């Protein structure tokens, strides 16, 4: 199976630099052009750059929006794609995807971005990294939740019982206020499984390397 | 500079119905040699990465349901979904690859369904938060339709600043929305009053849904 995994995303100050990376496998890396694409929260996809394959001599191209500021490159020995970003600004805040681009030299060639990574998030801001506080929300069925309050930057991840509980989960999009995000997550289970059975929310905040497990106890 | 534009910006369709969306390029994407149009369609579901649906304007990517069809040529292209399904909720992007790549602004497809009343739950501040001097009161309004909804916070009978709301994306299976409302107070302020009330007003009833607790 083809696999693409971005990394390198985090918080960076206005004017700063940051390099993203993209690990790939499941296909012959050098046969393919590779692209970076970004998407600011709530906005459209934006193609940024590509780097051609070996047959094309690995030449590069950029959108006018990042030309002269960003650099795309590839390490063919271990099949990595890179994006060096300099002179970053708020408008550059976004999730960045790497995508497998074309192979013109194949008879089966067709023109599209046929595989995408999960994306890595980038925030350009002077504001400080702040870990979340994670609070339990407890009162036929019963609804519980976790409040993930006052963190920066995005993102965080929330699971329930290590992902075992995934049905009847609602994670509400974060809301920014005074340089800090807050988000909540709800879960609904049968009244017979709580409190008689443990319910725990698991919260991670990569930028502060925070890992939290919070059990929901009645009260 | 190839400018890509899509239409409509958004729309809502009932399950089972046909959906049509448009994409325009500022110039032809047609290779005269091959007569291939360098126009692709991508689907992006809430919280997911973009996924290839159609390329060469009309070629369905392997694994894509038959209900998805791409057509058009030159500067005008269409994506058609027959029998839209609840899971089709997404933003759809067209993209030219004739000269580098350029995405359109996207079409947001939402799903129309029968009106559904919210299930409302209120939650008092946790003791762990109170210990640090803060006091957040949370209200969940889950599984309703349509999206439009009002939340009223009342403390000791008096409506209440300090309120932040957040709506989920539409649900992929039941096409409902949910919404969270958080009233953040200081502990000192929280301890001054007894009754905390979350009032939901939705078209599904003439009477507000009222959830509350006493401190
Ligand atoms: C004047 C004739 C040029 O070449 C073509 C033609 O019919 O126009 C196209 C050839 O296109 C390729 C190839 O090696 O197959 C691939 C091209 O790729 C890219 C690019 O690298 O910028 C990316 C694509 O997604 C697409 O945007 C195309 C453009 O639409 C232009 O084709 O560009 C590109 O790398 C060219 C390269 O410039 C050399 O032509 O090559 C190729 O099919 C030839 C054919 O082999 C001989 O006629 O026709
Ligand atoms: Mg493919
Ligand atoms: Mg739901
Ligand atoms: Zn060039
Ligand atoms: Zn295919
Ligand atoms: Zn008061
Ligand atoms: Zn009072």
């Amino acid at each position: 199976e083809v696999k693409l995994v971005e990394s390198g995303g985090g918080l960076v100050q206005p004017g700063g630099s940051l390099r993203l990376s993209c690990a790939t496998s499941g296909f012959t890396f050098t046969d393919y052009y590779m692209s970076w694409v970004r998407q600011p929260p709530g906005k459209a996809l934006k193609w940024l750059a590509f780097i051609r394959n070996k047959a094309k001599g690995y030449t590069t191209e950029y959108s006018a929006s990042v030309k002269g500021r960003f650099t795309i490159s590839r390490d063919n020995s271990q099949s990595f794609l890179y994006l060096q970003m300099n002179t970053l600004r708020a408008e550059d805040s976004a999730t960045y995807y790497c995508a497998r681009d074309i192979n013109p030299g194949s008879d089966g060639y067709y023109d599209a971005l046929d595989y995408w990574g999960q994306g890595t998030s980038v925030t350009v801001s002077r504001a400080k990294t702040t870990p979340p506080s994670v609070y339990p929300l407890a009162p036929s069925m019963v609804t519980l939740g976790c409040l993930v309050k006052g963190y920066f930057p995005e993102p965080v991840t929330v699971t329930w019982n290590s992902g075992s509980l995934s049905s009847g989960v609602h994670t509400f999009p974060a809301v920014l206020q005074s340089d800090l995000y807050t988000l909540s997550s709800s879960v609904t289970v049968p009244s017979s499984t709580w409190p008689s059975e443990t319910v725990t929310c698991n919260v991670a905040h990569p930028a502060s390397s925070t890992k939290v497990d919070k059990k929901i106890v009645p009260r | 500079d190839i400018v890509m534009t899509q239409s409509p910006s958004s729309l809502a369709v009932s399950a089972g119905e046909k959906v049509t969306m448009s994409c325009k390029s500022s110039q032809s994407l047609l290779n005269s040699r091959t007569r291939k149009n360098y126009l692709a369609w991508y689907q992006q579901k809430p919280g997911q990465s973009p996924k290839l649906l159609i390329y060469w304007a009309s070629t369905r990517e392997s694994g894509v349901p038959d209900r998805f069809t791409g057509s058009g040529s030159g500067t005008d292209f269409t994506l058609t979904i027959s029998s839209v399904q609840a899971e089709d909720l997404a933003v759809y992007y067209c993209k030219q690859s004739y000269n580098l790549r350029t995405f359109g602004g996207g079409t947001k497809l939402e799903l129309k369904r029968a009106d559904a009343a919210p299930t409302v739950s209120i939650f008092p501040p946790s003791s762990e938060q109170l210990t640090s001097g803060g006091a957040s009161v949370v209200c969940f309004l889950n599984n309703f339709y349509p999206k439009d909804i009002a939340v009223k916070w009342k403390i000791d009978g008096s409506e209440r600043n300090g309120v932040l709301n957040s709506w989920t994306d539409q649900d992929s299976k039941d096409s409902t929305y949910s919404m969270s409302s958080t009233l953040t107070l200081t502990k000192d302020e929280y301890e001054r009053h007894n009754s905390y009330t979350c009032e939901a007003t939705h078209k599904t009833s003439t009477s507000p849904i009222v959830k509350s607790f006493n401190r």
